[PDB]
This record gives structure tokens, sequence and C-alpha cells, in this order.
């Protein structure tokens, strides 16, 4: 049992001390999106191997003076050299330059610290900078996929320059430092976004990039613009609207298990046995199957025609003939949920 | 991916997904900047490319210039009518994002389960194909029994199926949970 109740204000992030430097920027003022930025930078050094400013990010953002949400698409883009048929395999999609698409974390976090910030940019920087350099000790995630990874990580001395002790991966406790990384978020503190984009650090991304084998180029950094969504997807549930990104993300997706599920009026009676807490189960995974017959057809909205895609996904009605086929009995073969891959 | 979420005193709130796709991105590490980049190229389908036996590739996510490749995150903030939020929500993982969503959202709102309840109750996730359903190893097994009797096959994760930080409106004020399965833990005042 780990309750956490707050009476003010509250960030729940993946690691404590993240968690807690965007609490300390909520209590200096600023924005929840001061305390996100804050905390996200954190998030980058600590959990390292999941996120951070060489990829790219979504926020659903609420206001509630307006009563408005809005979504911030800054995710990665293909660079313009990119083409269909690039690659040939699994590992040459996976693994080195040819296989990074050109980051948008920074200018995502630009887009809405203009739009929504109170704190001054460098301040967002600052406990990052610092733990950056001062360290500190691998957490459980980190060290799991450090050991997942230990292979490659050992093997590409340029990652063991940081993710090891002696020739072997950080275990859980120890300390870790990112001096290199510390100076970046410095820069970036100081000269803000552009310098990343258009700016001081712009050569040597590409150059790193390139000297890996990719086809990123200055002008794919220059070009990168993080995008306003002023009307994200939402659903209604009873009283309630829930906001949501759509393609290129899976809010559309979300959006029909919970729609498909409604139907049912799920309450704490459905799990209060075992014959009713296996049967609303059952109707859960089917409910995913359903969902993710259609997911196929979803991609970015700017190349591909998802509107009627999006609107069945969103339809109570569409999804009330889904759930008339979920047979309380039996799961069905492949085929049955009519996966499409063209409309 | 990582995923977290915020509210402030005022009410509003941030409901953020990050990531750099797998685990390390694509491995080029700067020795110059210590930036770690992304493999989001991965996300596209390619025609020459093979993920699951039998699973052509989708033609709606083939890359071209410019594209941003489909993602499974979905960041999530859900509102009362009186305009005030009610749950903050998101995940990280895999593909298995979407669905520990929906569940931590099935079970603090339909299920009763406050939040940190929701975030660590056992998950499972089945997205069509592969053709199984996997289930975490703490699940209450009178439900793998009931799967298995309708027919589904069920396999055990070998870790843990997602990572779920919410955050729910209370009387008591905002509740806050992270998931103990990468070692969160929230903070607020
Ligand atoms: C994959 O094959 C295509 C077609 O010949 C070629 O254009 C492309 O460069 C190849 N990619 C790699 C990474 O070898
Ligand atoms: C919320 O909306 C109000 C009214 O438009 C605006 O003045 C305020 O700056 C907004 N809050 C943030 C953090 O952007
Ligand atoms: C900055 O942008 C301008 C045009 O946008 C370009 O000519 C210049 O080379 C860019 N500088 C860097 C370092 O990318
Ligand atoms: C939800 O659906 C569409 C989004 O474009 C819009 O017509 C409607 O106003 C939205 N509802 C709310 C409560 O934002
Ligand atoms: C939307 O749903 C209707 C059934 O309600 C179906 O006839 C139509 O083909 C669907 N549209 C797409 C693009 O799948
Ligand atoms: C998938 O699983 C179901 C579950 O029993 C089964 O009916 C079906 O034959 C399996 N294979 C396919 C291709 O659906
Ligand atoms: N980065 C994996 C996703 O966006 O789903
Ligand atoms: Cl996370």
């Amino acid at each position: 049992p780990d309750n956490h109740v707050y009476t003010r204000a509250a960030v729940a992030a993946d690691a404590k001390q993240c968690s807690k430097i965007g609490r300390d920027a909520l209590r200096d003022g600023g924005s929840a999106v001061d305390a996100a930025i804050a905390a996200l930078l954190c998030v980058g050094l600590m959990n390292a191997h999941s996120m951070g400013i060489g990829g790219g990010l979504f926020l659903t953002i609420y206001n509630s003076t307006t009563r408005k949400a809005e979504v911030i698409n800054a995710r990665e883009v293909a660079p313009r050299l990119a083409f269909a048929t690039m690659f040939n395999s699994s590992e040459q999609s996976q693994k080195g330059g040819l296989s990074v698409a050109v980051p948008g974390e920074i200018r995502g976090y630009e887009l809405a610290h203009q739009r929504h910030g109170r704190l001054p940019w460098a301040r967002l920087f600052q406990p990052s900078i610092q733990l950056a350099r001062q360290g500190f000790p691998v957490g459980k995630g980190l060290a799991a996929a450090l050991e997942n990874k230990r292979t490659v990580i050992e093997q590409q001395p340029v990652l063991c320059e940081v993710f090891c002790r002696d020739r072997k991966v950080l275990r859980e406790g120890e300390r870790l430092t990112l001096p290199q990384l510390a100076d970046t978020y410095e820069t970036l503190a100081i000269e803000g976004a552009q310098a990343f984009y258009n700016g001081s650090l712009t050569a040597q991304i590409v150059k790193d990039i390139q000297a890996a084998g990719g086809i990123v180029t200055a002008e794919d950094l220059n070009n990168y613009r993080a995008e306003l969504i002023e009307h994200p997807l939402n659903i209604s549930l009873g009283d309630v609207v829930l906001y949501m990104p759509s393609a290129p993300l899976s809010g559309p997706v979300l959006a029909l298990i919970l729609n498909i599920l409604k139907g049912y009026n799920f309450s704490r009676e459905s799990v209060e046995s075992p014959e009713q807490k296996g049967l609303t189960y059952h109707r859960i995974v089917e409910a995913f199957r359903f969902a993710y017959a259609k997911r196929t057809l979803l991609g970015d909205p700017k190349f591909v025609d998802v509107t009627e895609v999006v609107r069945n996904m969103t339809s109570e009605f569409f999804a009330a003939q889904l759930r008339a086929q979920i047979s309380d009995d039996t799961t069905h073969p492949i085929s049955y949920y009519k996966p499409e891959f063209y409309t | 991916t990582a995923h977290l979420s915020v509210v402030a005193e005022d009410g509003s709130a941030v409901s953020a997904t990050s990531t750099i796709n797998l685990y390390f991105g694509s491995k080029v590490r700067s020795p110059v900047s210590g930036i770690l980049f992304n493999n989001e190229m991965d996300d596209f389908s390619s025609p020459s490319i093979t993920n699951e036996f039998g699973v052509p590739p989708s033609p709606a996510n083939f890359i071209q210039p410019g594209k941003q490749p489909l993602s499974s995150m979905c960041p999530t903030i859900m509102v009362g009518q009186d305009g005030q939020v009610r749950m903050v929500v998101g995940a990280a993982g895999g593909t298995q994002i979407t669905t520990a969503t929906a569940l931590a959202i099935i079970y603090n709102l339909w299920f009763g389960y406050d939040v940190k309840r929701a975030v660590e109750e056992p998950r499972l996730h089945n997205q069509l194909l592969p053709n199984v359903t996997t289930v975490e190893r703490n699940i209450d097994q009178a439900v793998t029994a009931a799967l298995e009797t309708r027919h589904h096959h069920t396999q055990i994760a070998s870790t843990f199926i997602a990572v779920v930080q919410a955050i729910v409106r209370t009387a008591g004020g905002w509740a806050a949970a992270s998931d103990s399965r990468k070692g969160g833990e929230p903070a607020g005042y």
C-alpha cells in the first residue's frame, strides 16, 4: 500500500527525483507546462534509455480557466532524404544513424513554453544540469534496461563511456554521471531551442548522425516545427469528456476500446465474483481485438486520409456494432474482427 | 517511451508522453554533445520487412519524407462536466501502452480502484496479431482460466506489461501514482 494524496498539486513521473523537480517548479510559480518540461528534462537523464532530447513527444494540455484542451505534436519526422524502401531488414530500421528521425523534443518544449510558460526557460534546465554533473544512483528501470542491452552497450564504447563501470554496465545503485549532456543542457538553457535546430549544436548533430550512417541534414533540423492541435480527439464517457491525440498517435484506438466497453456498464460488481470477473476480462480482450483490427488503417493524417476511419473509431454507434459481435462464451479467429490494410 | 502526468494548483493539467522508441534508441550517442538519438524510423512499416509471421506491412504507415510514424502513445486527460480535471493518465512500454492506458481508466473509473491500485493492478494485452493474450504473472488466475475456457491462448509476460503514471481528483485533493514496475514515485504539495 503506497498512496500519495496532495491538497494543491501533483506530479507523477517515473522517477522520484524528476517528480520532485516538477513539483518544485510548480511551487515556485510554474505552470503545469513548466513543471512538465522540468520533469521531462530530468527523466531524459534518469531514464535515458526511454526518452530525451534526441527523441520526440506529445503533450495533451488542459487549461482550467478557458476549459479548453489542446495537443502539442512534437514527434520526430522522416528526414527529407528518406524513402519507403530505404530499409531491407529490421536491424537496419533499428540500429545506427539511418534509423534516426529528426528529433522534435526541444522544439516541443519551446512551443509549449511559448504558449503556457511562467518560469524562465533556463530555470527549467537548472536542476537537471546539476543532476547530470553531480550524478545519481541508477534506478530500477534504467538498471533493467542496461542489463537487457548489456551486450550492445558494452560493445559500443561511446555508450560504454557513460553507461559502464570498468567495461560492464552500471547496476542499480551505482552512480551515473552525464557530463556532456549537462553541457548541452546548459547551452540549451542559455542560447534557447535555436541552438539545437539552427545554432551552435546543429552541425555537430548532423555530423554524429551521418557518421553513424544517417541522412539527417542541417536543413531537416532548420525546418522542424512542432505543431499545435487546437481540437484534439475526444469522447464522452458519461458526464465526462476524454481528450487524447488522434493519428499518428493511438487515441483513436483507445477511444474505440472504451466506447466498445462502455455499453456493458462495468461497475464494481463486474469483478465481485470469478464468474463475472472472467466475463468482464474476456470482454476487455475482445474489445482490444476489435480495436486493433482497425488500427492498421492509421497513419500520419498529413500524408494519408484517415478522416473516415477515425470518425468510425470514435463513433459510439460503430462501437455498439462491434460490441454486438463480441461473443460472451468464445473468442474468434483473426478474420472475424475484419482487420483492414486498405479502406 | 516515458509518461508523466501533472496537475497544477489552478486545476490546469498536462499529460505528456515522450520517446526515443526502443531502449537507448538507435544506440547512437554523440561523443561531443552526449545526445542519444532516437530510432523512431523503426515505427514505420516497410514493404521489405516482416515483423510477425503472416502479418503484411501497413501501407498507410510507410515511410515518406517529412512524415511521422505511427505511435502507440496516448497521453490522456479526462475532465468532468463542471470543467474540473478528473484523471490525467498515460503510459510507456511498447505496443501495450494503449491497452494499459485503457485498463488504468477502466480500473479507476469503472471497477472503483483508487489510483494506486489502478496503476499497480495486474494487466493483460492482446493486439490481434500475434494471436495470443499476454497476462502479467500475478493476475488473478481465475481470469486466466476464464480466458482459456473461452479459447484464448494465454502466455505470461516475462517481465511486466507497460508503465502507467496517473493523477485522479479525490475529495481529499489530487491522488497520484507512479508505477512500481519502473520505480517511480510522485511528488506534490
Ligand atoms: C534496401 O534496398 C533498396 C532497394 O535496392 C535500396 O534502395 C536501399 O538502399 C537498401 N537499404 C539498405 C539499408 O541497404
Ligand atoms: C489559460 O487561459 C487563460 C485565458 O485565455 C490565459 O490567460 C492563461 O495564460 C492560460 N494559462 C496558461 C498556463 O497558458
Ligand atoms: C540557420 O538557419 C538559416 C536559415 O534558416 C541557415 O541559412 C543557417 O545555415 C542555419 N544555421 C545552422 C547552424 O543550421
Ligand atoms: C469533441 O469532438 C469535436 C472535436 O473536434 C468537437 O466538435 C467537440 O466540441 C469536442 N467536445 C469537447 C467537449 O471538447
Ligand atoms: C464506418 O462504419 C460503417 C458502419 O457503421 C461502415 O459501413 C463504413 O465502411 C466504415 N468506414 C470505414 C472507412 O471503415
Ligand atoms: C487465433 O486464436 C483463436 C483462439 O482460439 C483461434 O480460433 C484461431 O484459430 C487462431 N488463429 C487465427 C489465425 O486466428
Ligand atoms: Cl514511464
